[PDB]
C-alpha cells in the first residue's frame, strides 16, 4: 500500500 | 467354601478327561503343516502377487 | 482338608500331561524348516482406504463372497462396504453405540453386533421393506459381548465377558448350549472350517477348544504370560494362532496339543489386537498396539514384511475368502485394503 | 543518491523472499498436515493465500522505483493494482475474523459449539473474498497507465473532482482498513483476555498463572505487532494528503522504509499465527 | 464406466451425507461418564439430573445436551473395556462420605471409604483419562452430620488428628482424595459437596463442563 | 405388506392436463428410485421418466420430455406425473415402479396396479423378441429369445438384462434380474442364460398359471427399452 503515486 | 469344592471336582473331571486324548508326534505334525503350505502356495494371492489384469483391487 | 486332596490331585494330572506332552515333543517345528526356501520380497500396497466412520473402529468381517464387508465403530453406525468400488451398500443405525464386534453371515442375509450392552443383535439385510431391521435381540450373557460367529443363518456362537461362550438359537432366541470353564474374560473365538469345533481366547492366558455339538470343552492351550486379545484357525483346521498382550503369537496344534513357535520381535513390545492367516496358512498376519501390522513367515517366524499405513491402534484385520486381499481397521476411523 | 536506492531496494527484495519463503512453507504445512479439519485450520490457509498473494507484487514496486519507469503494460498495471488492494484488504480481515472467532470460542462456548463448524469457517471466508472484491473491482476499473513527466505512471485517476473521490477512497482505506480492524481486534482480544483470567484451570497453580501469561503475552504480540506494522504508512499517507510536504531524498527513504514496513505485517503473519501455534508444535 | 453403478455411487453419497449430518450432532454432545462404588449415591444423582451393562440417561440443561453413561452392573476386567471411554467429556465420581465408618464385611479386607479411594486412584490416573476433569460428588452429608457426633473419623482415618466437626471432617476427606490425583497440573478436579436436598450440583456439573469445553477451543484454536 | 396404488386417470380432450399419482405404502419409498412405465392397449411397454432417491436424477423419455413432469412428495409418500398438451398416443396405461440400486440389489421388483389414461379423438438400443406368439403345453418346456442391438455386458461383468412375467388382467412382475439371477419369490423352474447380445429364458415343467407375455429390458443406459413381449397360449 502506498505504492503508485 | 461350598462354591471351592463343586468346582474343584469339576476340575478334576476334566482333567481327567484330557489326559487320556491321543496325541500325535510332534514330527508328524509339523510334517502335515509343511505339506499344506507347499500344497496350496500357487492359490495364494498374497505369496505370490498375480499380474494387475488378474487383480480385482486394480482393474 | 478334601479342598487339599483335590488341589494336590490336580497338580499330579497337571505333571502327567506335562510329561506326556514333553514324550511326543520329538522335534521342533523351527528345526523341520530350515530346509525350505524364506517367503522374501513381502511389499504390499494399500489398494484402498475406506472413509466414512467418525470414531473408532473395533470390528470388521469379509463377506463370503470376498468383496462386502462389514465395520462396526462406536459412532453407533454399522456399515456394508463395497470394497471394489468403495460404496457403502448400508448404514445400519445401533441402538447401543458401544459395540465391540461386528459378523457377516455365511450367507450375506444377516449381520450381527453387540458389545457392553451384552446384547447380539442380528439384522435382516434383505427385507421386502427395503431397509434393515433388527430380526433378533439374543439376551442372557452377563457381560459384554467381545465375539461373535454364525455358524449359519439359525445359529450364532459369542462370546462374554462373563467367561462364558453360548450357541443361539436365532430363531427361537434361546441359549441352547452354554461353554463354561474358562476363568477369565473371553475375548475370542475362531470356528473351524468344517463348523464342528471353534477355540476361544480369554484373560486367563489360556485357549480351549471346545465341541460345538457336544457342548464341552476338548482341549485347553496354555503357555501364553498374559492376555490372549486374538485367535485364528489354521486354515486346514489343525492348528490355530493365538494373539497376546506379551507381544507373541504361539499357534498351537490341536493334535500334538502344543506350542511349536513363536513370533516376536526384541523391538516389539506391544499388545496384540488380531491374527489371521493367508489362504495358504503360509502367512501370519497381526495387528499391533504400535499402529503397525506384521506379517509373519508362518513357518520360519521371520517377519516377512510391514503394512505401516495407520496413524493409531489396528483394531481388527481380515483376509478373504479367495485371498486376494486384506483389511485392517483402526482407532483412526479408516478402513484400508492392501494386497 | 545510488546507496538509498541501493538500500531500499535491498529491503524490498528481502521483505518480498522471507514473506513468500514462509508463506509457502505454511501453505505447504497446512494443505498437507492440519487437513482443514478445525475452523483455524481453515483461517491459517486463507490468511497465509492471500498474505503470500500480497508479498507477490513486492518486486514490481521493486523494479518500478529502481527504473522509474513502467513497462509491464496498462493490462498489469491495473491487474497489480487490484491484486494489492484486494490482498492487503482480505489479510487484515481475515485476523480481524480470526480474532472474533477466538473470542466468540472462549467467551460463548455453548455458542462455540455450533457456530465454529469449518462449512461457517469457508462461509466467512466466501463472505469476506466477496466484500474484498466490492473495492477491489472499482480500483480495477479505475486503474489507468498515464504519461508522466518523466517516463510513465501507473497511477489511479479519478473522474473530477478527482479531489474529492481520491479523498473519498484514501479515508475509506484508512477507516476500513486500519481503525477499526485495529479497534475490533484490541476489543475482542482484551475481552477474551478478561474472560480467560477467571477460569478454573489457570487461576491457582504456578504453572497455570504460567500458561495464561504467555496467553496474553501471545495475544499482546499479535496485536502489537499489527498496530506497529500498519500505523506508519498510514499516518504518512494522511500527512501527504494533508500537508504539501517538500521532496528530499529523506522524504523517499522514509516512504519505502514505510512499504516495507507496511509489508512486514504480512511477512510475520505465519511466524506470528502459524509458528506460534502450539498445535503446530506436533 | 458405471452403467447401473451411477445409482449406487448415488446411495453411497445420499447416506455418506446422513453420516456427517449425524457426527455433527454427536459433536455437540457433553458425554458424561458416571463411577463409584455401589450404593455412593450414584442412582440418587440420576434422579436429580432427571424430571444390562451401560445404563444410558441424557438430559437438557442450559441448551446442552448431556449424555451420561453409568457402567452399572458390569461383572468384568475394566482394563478389557474402559478404553472404549476415551474422550469423555468429564468424570462424575461418586463418594459416599458416611460410608467411612462402615465395619469390615466377613472376609473384607479394607473399610468402605477406602475401596472408593483405591477405585479413585485407578480412574483418575488410567492412561486412557489423563486429559479428563474429574468431578467428585462428595455425596450423603446428611447421613455424615449424625455418624460424625457419634462416630470419630478416626475410625476411618487413624491419623486424623483434627476434630470430629463437619468442617475438619470433610475438609480433610476432600484433601485424602484430591491428594490423589498424581498430575494436578494437567487435569483439575471439581469438588462438591452434594446432598439428598442438593439441587446445584447439576448447575456445578453444567459449570465444570463449560471450563473443560473452554480448554478444548483454546486447545483447538492453537491458544493451548 | 407393499402397496403402490395409482390414481387420476380418466378421459381427456386432446392438448389437455392431467397429474397422475401413485400413493405408497407398506416400504421405505423415500430410499427407492421410482419409475413411470405405461402400456399402450393392445401393445408393449414403454418406459416414461425415473426420479432417484433423493430426487438427484431425472430422466424422461425422449416422447415425453418438455411435456411430463415426473416428482415426489416423500413425506407423504406420493409419486406424481404432471402431464401436459396430451396426446392421442398418449392413451396408456400408466404402472408405478419401485427400483432401488445398489450391490446385489434387484431393480423394478414391484409394479403397481395401473391407472388408464383416454385421450380424446436412433442411439437408443432396440429390443427384438423375433417370436410373438408361442403355443405350448402343461408340463412341457419352453425356451424365449431376446437379442439387442448393442452389447449388454458391461466392462463390470454384469450384464443388464431383465425379464418380466405379464399375467393376463395383472401387472408385469419381475422374474430375472441381469440376465441370470432369479428373482425373489420366483419358482425355480426359470432360469436365464445367454451372452453379449443373445439371451435365452428357460422355463421347465410349465404350469398353467405360467401363461402370459414376457418382455426383456436393457438398464445397460438410459432411456430404458423393452422387447415387443412373446406371448405364451395354451396349445
Ligand atoms: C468493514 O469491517 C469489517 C467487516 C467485517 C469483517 C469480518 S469479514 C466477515 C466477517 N467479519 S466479522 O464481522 O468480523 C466476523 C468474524 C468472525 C465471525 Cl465468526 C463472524 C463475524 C471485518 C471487518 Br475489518
Amino acid at each position: 500500500y502506498x505504492g503508485f503515486x | 467354601n461350598t462354591a471351592s469344592i463343586a468346582q474343584a471336582r469339576k476340575l478334576v473331571e476334566q482333567l481327567k478327561m484330557e489326559a487320556n486324548i491321543d496325541r500325535i508326534k510332534v514330527s508328524k505334525a509339523a510334517a502335515d503343516l509343511m505339506a499344506y503350505c507347499e500344497a496350496h502356495a500357487k492359490e495364494d494371492p498374497l505369496l505370490t502377487p498375480v499380474p494387475a489384469s488378474e487383480n480385482p483391487f486394480r482393474e | 482338608s478334601e479342598l487339599d486332596q483335590l488341589r494336590q490331585e490336580a497338580e499330579q494330572l497337571k505333571n502327567q500331561i506335562r510329561d506326556a506332552r514333553k514324550a511326543c515333543a520329538d522335534a521342533t517345528l523351527s528345526q523341520i524348516t530350515n530346509n525350505i526356501d524364506p517367503v522374501g520380497r513381502i511389499q504390499m500396497r494399500t489398494r484402498r482406504t475406506l472413509r466414512g466412520h467418525l470414531a473408532k473402529i473395533y470390528a470388521m468381517h469379509w463377506g463370503t463372497d470376498s468383496r462386502l464387508l462389514v465395520s462396526a465403530s462406536q459412532d453407533g453406525k454399522l456399515i456394508i462396504w463395497d470394497s471394489y468400488t468403495t460404496n457403502k451398500v448400508h448404514a445400519i443405525p445401533l441402538r447401543s453405540s458401544w459395540v465391540m464386534t461386528c459378523a457377516y453371515a455365511p450367507s450375506g442375509n444377516y449381520v450381527a453386533c453387540g458389545g457392553l450392552d451384552n446384547i447380539c443383535s442380528i439384522y435382516n439385510l434383505k427385507t421386502r421393506e427395503g431397509n434393515v431391521r433388527v430380526s433378533r435381540e439374543l439376551a442372557g450373557h452377563t457381560g459384554y459381548l467381545s465375539c461373535c460367529r454364525f455358524l449359519d443363518d439359525n445359529q450364532i456362537v459369542t462370546s462374554s465377558g462373563d467367561t462364558t461362550c453360548a450357541l443361539w438359537d436365532i430363531e427361537t432366541g434361546q441359549q441352547t448350549t452354554t461353554f463354561t470353564g474358562h476363568t477369565g474374560d473371553v475375548m475370542s473365538l475362531s470356528l473351524a472350517p468344517d463348523t464342528r469345533l471353534f477355540v476361544s481366547g480369554a484373560c486367563d492366558a489360556s485357549a480351549k477348544l471346545w465341541d460345538v455339538r457336544e457342548g464341552m470343552c476338548r482341549q485347553t492351550f496354555t503357555g501364553h504370560e498374559s492376555d490372549i486379545n486374538a485367535i485364528c484357525f489354521f486354515p486346514n483346521g489343525n492348528a490355530f494362532a493365538t494373539g497376546s498382550d506379551d507381544a507373541t503369537c504361539r499357534l498351537f496344534d490341536l493334535r500334538a496339543d502344543q506350542e511349536l513357535m513363536t513370533y516376536s520381535h526384541d523391538n516389539i513390545i506391544c499388545g496384540i489386537t488380531s491374527v489371521s492367516f493367508s489362504k495358504s496358512g503360509r502367512l501370519l498376519l497381526a495387528g499391533y498396539d504400535d499402529f503397525n501390522c506384521n506379517v509373519w513367515d508362518a513357518l520360519k517366524a521371520d517377519r516377512a514384511g510391514v503394512l505401516a499405513g495407520h496413524d493409531n491402534r489396528v483394531s481388527c484385520l481380515g483376509v478373504t475368502d479367495d485371498g486376494m486381499a486384506v483389511a485392517t481397521g483402526s482407532w483412526d476411523s479408516f478402513l484400508k485394503i492392501w494386497n | 543518491s545510488m546507496i538509498t536506492a541501493i538500500t531500499i531496494m535491498a529491503l524490498y527484495s528481502i521483505v518480498c523472499v522471507v514473506g513468500l519463503f514462509g508463506n509457502f512453507l505454511v501453505m505447504y504445512v497446512i494443505v498437507r498436515y492440519t487437513k482443514m479439519k478445525t475452523a483455524t485450520n481453515i483461517y491459517i490457509f486463507n490468511l497465509a493465500l492471500a498474505d503470500a498473494l500480497a508479498t507477490s507484487t513486492l518486486p514490481f514496486q521493486s523494479v518500478n522505483y529502481l527504473m522509474g519507469t513502467w513497462p509491464f503494460g496498462t493490462i498489469l498495471c491495473k491487474i497489480v493494482i487490484s491484486i494489492d488492494y484486494y490482498n492487503m484488504f482480505t489479510s487484515i480481515w481475515t485476523l480481524c475474523t480470526m480474532s472474533v472467532d477466538r473470542y466468540i470460542a472462549v467467551c460463548h462456548p455453548v455458542k462455540a459449539l455450533d457456530f465454529r463448524t469449518p462449512r461457517n469457517a469457508k462461509i466467512i471466508n466466501v463472505c469476506n473474498w466477496i466484500l474484498s472484491s466490492a473495492i477491489g473491482l472499482p480500483v480495477m476499473f479505475m486503474a489507468t497507465t498515464k504519461y508522466r513527466q518523466g517516463s510513465i505512471d501507473c497511477t489511479l485517476t479519478f473522474s473530477h473532482p478527482t479531489w474529492y473521490w481520491e479523498n473519498l477512497l484514501k479515508i475509506c482505506v484508512f477507516i476500513f482498513a486500519f481503525i477499526m480492524p485495529v479497534l475490533i481486534i484490541t476489543v475482542c482480544y482484551g475481552l477474551m483476555i478478561l474472560r480467560l483470567k477467571s477460569v478454573r484451570m489457570l487461576s491457582g497453580s504456578k504453572e497455570k498463572d504460567r500458561n495464561l501469561r504467555r496467553i496474553t503475552r501471545m495475544v499482546l504480540v499479535v496485536v502489537a505487532v499489527f498496530i506497529v506494522c500498519w500505523t506508519p504508512i498510514h499516518i504518512y499517507v494522511i500527512i501527504k494528503a494533508l500537508v504539501t510536504i517538500p521532496e528530499t531524498t529523506f522524504q523517499t527513504v522514509s516512504w519505502h522504509f514505510c512499504i516495507a514496513l507496511g509489508y512486514t505485517n504480512s511477512c510475520l503473519n505465519p511466524v506470528l499465527y502459524a509458528f506460534l501455534d502450539e498445535n503446530f508444535k506436533r | 464406466l458405471s452403467a447401473e453403478d451411477k445409482a449406487a455411487v448415488e446411495r453411497s453419497k445420499m447416506i455418506d451425507r446422513n453420516l456427517r449430518e449425524d457426527g455433527e450432532k454427536a459433536a455437540k454432545e457433553v458425554k458424561l461418564l458416571l463411577l463409584g462404588a455401589g450404593e455412593s449415591g450414584k442412582s440418587t444423582i440420576v434422579k436429580q439430573m432427571k424430571i444390562t451393562g451401560i445404563v444410558e440417561t441424557h438430559f437438557t440443561f442450559k441448551d446442552l445436551y448431556f449424555k451420561m453413561f453409568d457402567v452399572g452392573g458390569q461383572r468384568s476386567e475394566r482394563k478389557k473395556w474402559i478404553h472404549c471411554f476415551e474422550g469423555v467429556t468429564a468424570i462424575i465420581f461418586c463418594v459416599a462420605l458416611s460410608d467411612y465408618d462402615l465395619v469390615l464385611a466377613e472376609d473384607e479386607e479394607m473399610n468402605r471409604m477406602h475401596e472408593s479411594m483405591k477405585l479413585f486412584d485407578s480412574i483418575c490416573n488410567n492412561k486412557w483419562f489423563t486429559e479428563t476433569s474429574i468431578i467428585l460428588f462428595l455425596n450423603k452429608k446428611d447421613l455424615f452430620e449424625e455418624k460424625i457426633k457419634r462416630s470419630p473419623l478416626t475410625i476411618c482415618y487413624p491419623e486424623y488428628t483434627g476434630s470430629n466437626t463437619y468442617e475438619e471432617a470433610a475438609a480433610y476427606i476432600q484433601c485424602q482424595f484430591e491428594d490423589l490425583n498424581r498430575r494436578k497440573d494437567t487435569k483439575e478436579i471439581y469438588t462438591h459437596f452434594t446432598c439428598a436436598t442438593d439441587t446445584k450440583n447439576v448447575q456445578f456439573v453444567f459449570d465444570a463442563v463449560t471450563d473443560v469445553i473452554i480448554k478444548n477451543n483454546l486447545k483447538e484454536c492453537g491458544l493451548y | 405388506d407393499v402397496q403402490l396404488v395409482e390414481s387420476g386417470g380418466g378421459l381427456v380432450q386432446p392438448g389437455g392436463s392431467r397429474k397422475l399419482s401413485c400413493s405408497a405404502s407398506g416400504f421405505a419409498f423415500s430410499s427407492f428410485g421410482m419409475h413411470w412405465v405405461r402400456q399402450a392397449p393392445e401393445k408393449g411397454l414403454e418406459w416414461v421418466a425415473y426420479i432417484s432417491s433423493g430426487s438427484g436424477t431425472i430422466y424422461y423419455a425422449d416422447t415425453v420430455k418438455g411435456r411430463f413432469t415426473i416428482s415426489r412428495d416423500d413425506p407423504k409418500n406420493t409419486l406424481f406425473l404432471q402431464m401436459t398438451s396430451l396426446r392421442s398416443e398418449d392413451t396408456a396405461m400408466y404402472y408405478c415402479v419401485r427400483s432401488i440400486y445398489y450391490y446385489g440389489s434387484s431393480p423394478f421388483d414391484f409394479w403397481g396396479q395401473g391407472t388408464t389414461l383416454t385421450v380424446s379423438s436412433g442411439s437408443d438400443i432396440v429390443m427384438t423378441q423375433a417370436t410373438s406368439s408361442v403355443p405350448v403345453t402343461p408340463g412341457e418346456s419352453v425356451s424365449i429369445s431376446c437379442r439387442s442391438s448393442k452389447s449388454l455386458l458391461h466392462s463390470n461383468g454384469n450384464t443388464y438384462l431383465y425379464w418380466f412375467l405379464q399375467r393376463p388382467g395383472q401387472s408385469p412382475q419381475l422374474l430375472i434380474y441381469r440376465m441370470s439371477n432369479l428373482a425373489s419369490g420366483v419358482p425355480d423352474r426359470f432360469s436365464g442364460s445367454g451372452s453379449g447380445t443373445a439371451f435365452t429364458l428357460t422355463i421347465s415343467r410349465l404350469e398353467a398359471e405360467d401363461v402370459g407375455v414376457y418382455y426383456c429390458m436393457q438398464h445397460l443406459e438410459y432411456p430404458l427399452t423393452f422387447g415387443a413381449g412373446t406371448k405364451l397360449e395354451l396349445k
